[PDB]
């Protein structure tokens, strides 16, 4: 019924070679059942931590995923979401600045 | 003005599968979690019991344990009675609590399939205008349960504001914490300059693109995004002409900075 919006951003200024935290914030979806992965070079990152699912004033659900990451200029990062509102999984790549 | 929100999310997939999970917020800080898997309500702060004794807490918890089972049973029975006209899957959400004002008001709102349908108000449950008419009879029936109505009235009118006043005392150092933003600038290689501000708490913040002392009213503030460590993230963008980036700066004011603003020159 409602399609998830995905935002990907880092906790600290992204500096190459320095450990950091990458966030994937998924919002504005219904129903609440959802599958969220974070990817490094297209491959699933294993240790991804998730907040409890909650919902907003408008009743749409939201959830925050995060993982440790070390940005370099040889690695891509992304957040991939599977949800009944979408025919295919939706992937949003970290834009390298956020 | 702190708002205490207990958020219940119940998913009923079919007659054999359902779960109910809750989270509790005091303002933007999570104080409790109650997983379907857990018999007891979990604390997400050392002060989540407020000023309630262990015995007072177990009684309140017990009331919610009975509610969770009864609610689940009631919805399952209702769906069986309505079959096949109303059928699975079903999402029900409850938002209940109280907003604390200086010198309170309480609320209990219920949504079905993502739409607000029912509230408790005054001394009774009521369907809201536009809600499906099939809800009217089940709500009338629920309203005949005086004991439930009296318990809900107590919880909203009395228990909520009292519990929350205890939380505000017990959690004061966390609620009044100050965390400093860190900022950084970027753009793609006419341009859009982005000022990223991360790690600030509490939420109120001012972020502006400046040329000297002049605020650039073209500054577009993004949405507030949560970090996983109970701090906030915000970006402010400015669309500029190419070659016109020199002399611009991002300025951040925040309560945690003690009047020493962050100023980042492009
Ligand atoms: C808990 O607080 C309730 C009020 O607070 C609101 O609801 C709670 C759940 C929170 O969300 C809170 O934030 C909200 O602000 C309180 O509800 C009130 O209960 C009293 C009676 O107990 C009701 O009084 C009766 O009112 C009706 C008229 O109601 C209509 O008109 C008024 C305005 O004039 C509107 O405000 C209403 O919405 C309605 O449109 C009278 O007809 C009735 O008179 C008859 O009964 C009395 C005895 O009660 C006799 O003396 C008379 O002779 C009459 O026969 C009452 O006066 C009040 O409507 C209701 N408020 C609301 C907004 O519905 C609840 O009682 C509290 N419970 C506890 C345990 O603390
Ligand atoms: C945040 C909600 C808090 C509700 C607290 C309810 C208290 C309770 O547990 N009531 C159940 C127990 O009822 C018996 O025991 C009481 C003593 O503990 C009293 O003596 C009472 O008289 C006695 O009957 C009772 O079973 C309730 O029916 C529990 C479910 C109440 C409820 O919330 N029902 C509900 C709400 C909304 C809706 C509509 C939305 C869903 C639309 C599909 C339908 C049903
Ligand atoms: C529901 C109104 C609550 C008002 C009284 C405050 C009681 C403290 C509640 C502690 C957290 C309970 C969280 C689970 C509640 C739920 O099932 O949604
Ligand atoms: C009921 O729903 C659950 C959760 O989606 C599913 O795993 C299960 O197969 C369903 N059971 C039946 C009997 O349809
Ligand atoms: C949720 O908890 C109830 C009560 O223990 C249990 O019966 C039910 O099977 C649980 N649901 C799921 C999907 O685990």
């Amino acid at each position: 019924q409602k399609t998830p919006q995905i935002q990907v951003y880092s906790r600290h200024p992204p500096e190459n070679g320095k450990p950091n935290i990458l966030n994937c914030y998924v919002t504005q979806f219904h129903p609440p059942h959802i599958e969220i992965q974070m990817l490094k070079n297209g491959k699933k990152i294993p240790k991804v931590e998730m907040s409890d699912m909650s919902f907003s004033k408008d009743w749409s659900f939201y959830i925050l995923a995060h993982t440790e990451f070390t940005p370099t200029e040889t690695d891509t990062y992304a957040c991939r979401v599977k949800h009944a509102s979408m025919a295919e999984p939706k992937t949003v790549y970290w834009d390298r600045d956020m | 003005n702190y708002t205490f929100r207990c958020l219940q999310m119940s998913s009923f997939a079919n007659r054999s599968w359902s779960r109910t999970d809750s989270v509790v917020w005091l303002g933007d800080l999570q104080t409790h979690r109650w997983s379907n898997d857990s018999a007891t309500i979990s604390f997400t702060k050392p002060w989540s019991q407020g000023k309630l004794s262990n015995q007072q807490w177990e009684k309140l918890q017990h009331m919610f344990q009975v509610y969770r089972v009864s609610f689940t049973r009631d919805i399952q029975e209702l769906v069986k009675m309505m079959s096949p006209k109303e059928d699975y899957p079903i999402e029900i959400q409850l938002s209940a609590g109280c907003e604390m004002y200086p010198g309170s008001e309480s609320f209990l709102h219920v949504a079905f399939q993502g739409k607000y349908v029912v509230r408790f108000w005054g001394t009774s449950w009521q369907t809201v205008p536009g809600a499906p008419s099939w809800l009217d009879l089940p709500i009338k029936v629920l309203n005949a349960d005086q004991g439930t109505s009296a318990t809900v009235q107590m919880l909203l009118n009395d228990t909520c504001p009292l519990f929350v006043r205890g939380l505000l005392e017990a959690g004061k150092s966390d609620l009044e914490k100050q965390e400093k933003p860190v900022a950084w600038l970027s753009s793609v290689p006419h341009r859009q300059l982005v000022c990223h501000v991360s790690g600030f708490y509490p939420k109120p913040v001012w972020v502006m693109w400046m040329r000297g002392d002049q605020e650039q009213q073209g500054t577009h503030r993004g949405d507030f995004l949560p970090n996983a460590d109970e701090t906030w993230y915000l970006q402010a963008t400015l669309d500029v002409e190419a070659g016109e980036e020199a002399g611009l700066a991002c300025r951040v004011k925040h309560s945690s900075l003690g009047g020493q603003d962050i100023i980042l020159y492009w």
